[PDB]
């Protein structure tokens, strides 16, 4: 909820630096991520209605041990706002940030065997909308960078034309590039449209609605920070600030 | 049967993919106009004794004044241009100018985007395929003006097939000696020099009789929506000067002598419809980079 | 039909007088003129305004 | 002994005789300079975000207001511009526009309709014949420069007599390899590359060695009495447009690559002096066709 | 072995070296912005029914005021350009106009007179030198597009050299079938519709079957600076107009197609250099030529 | 009478300003060969029976 709230490259970069690995990963056991289902839509049909279950649902699905599910653990949280069961990574792992996984080498995890192609593939990028292919994208070029395969990424995006045109300007090294960047990455926010308390058809959809409510509710809770109207009570260190920079930046 | 194709309709490779939106085709058009200023305000102040007409137009291109001892470059704007380029003639170039870039230079002037309020003609010949039987020699030289040499060795009189597609409007046929053309299934008239030719009206059969060579010279005029502040003349210089300063150089694309045939053979891809589009903002740009370099050069 | 001296009313305005088509003038073309009074030496008729 | 000429010299169809006086000539000056108005009219309408300076000039073109749900085909003057450019092409053609549409379209503008107060040089080039002997061949391909190829298989040298009319001015000659050539009854000068000539001296004489074949490029200038508005760039675009909007389909003529091509064969026919007249207003009707149709398109 | 060469690159004659000094130089530049107002006063008095403009602005130029019953040359303006181009053009050429006179002329209006602010493309394609072995012949055609057409008579394939000199910028070779074609030293590529290449890289070697003939289509872009004023049409129709007029016709000249073929030529002679710096200011002082001839035609 | 019914209101006589689909299939020629039988029936949906 809190990261599909994100609307600015600024923002998703902060708030993935203060996030730990383990709200990226789900402890509950879920289901197996590919199979064709039958559920329950009463308020439209009253026989059951096919769909088919996929990893960039919002419920917590069943993950492989390798280090391909835990990039895809990462991706999936940060689309759809859950991750999936991957247990006994490990303490060290688990307490490092999603950046500094994505990002640094310092953590031992090696991730420069990885392909793109396939990992956007068993996230059925097809099914995912604009918002959620440029976070994706944001993912891919922070690995890249990491492991030096800025030239495999460039080369990945124009075999895909689509992925191209809304590939996000960003050098993952300079902190200049993220501020001026006027990308709007967010997936949940406040609507304005009507918004009715309605269910949806396929898992995606509703479960992304379920997100787009409890924002929501989550804007006029007491938990929300008000920056306009409690902005002395925030913490200096984690104030807003112009020059907010990440680190190594 | 023995196939002879124009050299520049052979695998044109795919264009850029970006900078193709509304606001970048603003920008394109506030850079052709700011462009054009500079190049008139040059002229005045060279034939003034005050240089104020120069220096307030390349504040305004440029974000910066002007220096004596610092060459005039054309500062952010040159830039963003000069890569914007790079992205049109290749899906392989990067993208590298932001939008931030893009949308801020735009807004220098007031100029609308649109990129199909005129027409404009390009003269390339579009030979798809020209069809011989056995004992036949078919040579086919020229983009801008077609000729074909055709021999006939053989007992009889030959059928050569011509396919000139089907995106070109009207073709001019010349012959060094009265021939006989028609359509497809339809009786040959008589000998004449000179065919005017709709390429929609399908193949055509020439009859090749075994006397002399006869050469044809062929000439073509395709019409394709462009902005009204389009210039051919601008545009080709423009095409000349980018493929010199290596602008154009990237892996695995192809070369055309010029900017004429380089849409043409754009056009008669599978998707030539989707990328004329992106051709003629390139071509837009090729204006501005014309005028842009000739007032400053580099 | 109502027995006026010089009528200025018409059932409808001529398109040809004695066999000569009459000409027609839209007002913002007949502002912008500048041969008015040779112009006004043959019948003309306005139209484009109220 | 074998005969060859220049395709586009063939057979000059006859052009009209309608619309050639004074106030006819008075209509295209005014059509030109009110069209050159709409496309600057435009391009100043872009800048000011208002589409009050267009509405002016199409309303001073067309005599109608611009309405958002009717078409702008361009009015009155569009429709009687058309039907001038049909005439002038061919003798066959009707002249449906009267007269005194004509003189109410010529008053709009002052111009005087002078069609010799300037000059303009046509660079096609006229090989009226070139005459072989037997064991010989020769070959003409090309208008705007002329390759003409001729191969001598016999076991003498062979001489080429070459006529290039009396009408152009001056022709440069260049060869592949060095040859000879010399005017009737002269004195052959050592062979060289490149001769300049003046067509009205007579007839000439090109020593053929055996061997490898011989191609001598020619080039020419001549110049014609044209207004002084007139611009050979556009009037080139108006050709290609009128051709292919079918302004000159009508039986019984021939077809031309472009305006240098049309105007050349016709001068270079039996009295041709009377038909260059009619061909330079056609040239600049074209003009305002060109201009007109790019600033509102169909 | 068989050495061809293209044929405008033979034999350049020198060139003036009067005329070439700063205060020189204002002069042909004040007569361009002089002849460009001339023009514009001409189609203004023809719009405006008014004499008033034209007269004005010939006063300016011919230092006298318009008179009927007289030819309107021009002046002493007129005849001082009239003079600098016939001296530009050879050095056995006579300068006749004194340095006063065009002290005097040069005062009329204030420009920079700097020649090397801008740069302009030439499209002229320099085939220097091409060797073939004994049983293949080769022959070339064109200057602005060469035609190289080579034929394979013998037993095995034959490697053809092609030296495009030193000064072409960028070269781009089209082939009626797909050839191969690599530098000195580097391996052969797979066969190729379409090359670009650097000339200053070295010879290039292509490859030639014995099967058919291949012609191969050569375009060349060069970059030689001038002033900013540089217009090529008018340039090209000021160069047309002096060889019309007999100014360039003196004893021990090459002659030119086009004003391309000129200045390309001069810049492979010896001291090309220096012989390109003349040849600006030739072309500037065309532009002017054509300006005043088409404004006043005598 | 028709220009007097005409001014009866105001209404641009545009007939180019909007366009509309057609639905009939225009087999021109059916080119068939010796001991085919072809027969084609319909207009807004065309049977072609070979």
């Amino acid at each position: 909820m809190d990261v599909l709230s994100k609307g600015s490259l600024k923002e998703l970069l902060a708030h993935l630096e203060k996030t730990p690995l383990e709200e990226a990963i789900s402890y509950r056991i879920g289901t197996v991520p590919y199979q064709n289902v039958l559920i329950s839509r009463n308020e439209y049909y009253n026989q059951l209605y096919p769909d088919t279950t996929s990893l960039i649902d919002g419920v917590s699905r069943e993950g492989q041990r390798n280090v391909n599910g835990l990039i895809m653990s990462i991706i999936s949280y940060v689309v759809s706002g859950s991750g999936h069961y991957i247990p006994n990574i490990g303490f060290m792992l688990l307490r490092r940030s999603i950046l500094d996984i994505l990002t640094k080498h310092d953590t031992g995890l090696v991730t420069n065997n990885l392909n793109y192609g396939i990992i956007a593939r068993n996230l059925t990028v097809s099914k995912m909308n604009c918002e959620q292919r440029k976070r994706m994208l944001i993912c891919f070029k922070l690995l890249a960078y990491k492991d030096g395969n800025q030239n495999d990424y460039e080369i990945y995006l124009n075999q895909n034309i689509p992925l191209k045109q809304i590939a996000p300007n960003f050098i993952p090294g300079d902190m200049r590039t993220v501020i001026h960047n006027q990308d709007q990455l967010a997936i949940v926010g406040i609507p304005a449209y009507r918004l009715t308390q309605s269910t949806e058809l396929s898992i995606r959809d509703d479960n992304a609605k379920s997100y787009k409510l409890g924002y929501v509710d989550w804007y006029n809770s007491n938990s929300f920070l008000r920056e306009r109207s409690e902005f002395n009570l925030i913490r200096l260190k984690d104030r807003d600030t112009k020059y907010g920079k990440l680190n190594g930046w | 049967a023995n196939r002879a194709t124009s050299a520049f309709l052979d695998n044109p490779h795919p264009v850029g993919v970006n900078y193709v939106d509304e606001g970048s085709r603003q920008f394109v058009a506030v850079a052709e106009l700011l462009a054009s200023k500079l190049i008139d305000s040059s002229r005045e102040s060279d034939e003034s004794n005050s240089d104020v007409p120069f220096v307030q137009a390349y504040s305004k291109f440029a974000d910066d004044n002007p220096r004596h001892l610092r060459v005039k470059t054309g500062g952010k704007m040159a830039n963003a241009l000069t890569n914007v380029i790079r992205s049109y003639y290749s899906i392989n170039a990067p993208a590298i100018v932001p939008q931030v870039e893009i949308d801020r230079l735009a807004s220098k002037a007031t100029v609308s985007g649109d990129m199909y309020n005129s027409y404009a003609i390009f003269n390339s010949v579009p030979i798809v395929e020209v069809l011989s039987p056995a004992r036949t020699t078919v040579s086919i030289v020229g983009s801008d003006r077609a000729d074909v040499t055709m021999l006939n060795t053989g007992a009889g009189a030959a059928n050569i097939t011509f396919n000139f597609g089907q995106i070109a409007e009207t073709v001019i046929l010349k012959g060094s000696v009265p021939f006989q053309l028609a359509r497809l299934n339809q009786p040959m008239p008589a000998a004449r020099f000179t065919y005017k030719l709709r390429p929609l009206d399908g193949p055509f059969i020439v009859v090749l009789p075994v006397g002399n060579p006869l050469v044809i010279s062929a000439t073509a005029a395709t019409r394709i929506q462009v902005p009204l502040a389009f210039n051919k003349a601008l545009v080709e210089s423009g095409f000349q000067t980018a493929m010199n300063d290596g602008l154009f150089d990237i892996q695995n694309v192809n070369y055309y002598s010029s900017f004429d045939e380089f849409i043409i053979s754009q056009y008669h891809a599978q998707d030539g419809i989707n990328r004329v589009s992106t051709c003629v903002i390139l071509g837009l740009a090729l204006q501005a980079y014309d005028q842009m370099r000739r007032a400053l050069p580099v | 039909r109502f027995g006026f001296r010089d009528s200025p009313f018409c059932t409808s305005l001529p398109r040809t007088i004695m066999g000569n088509d009459v000409r027609r003038i839209s007002y913002n073309v007949f502002s912008m003129m500048e041969d008015i009074d040779d112009v006004i030496s043959e019948g003309f008729i306005l139209y484009d305004a109220y």
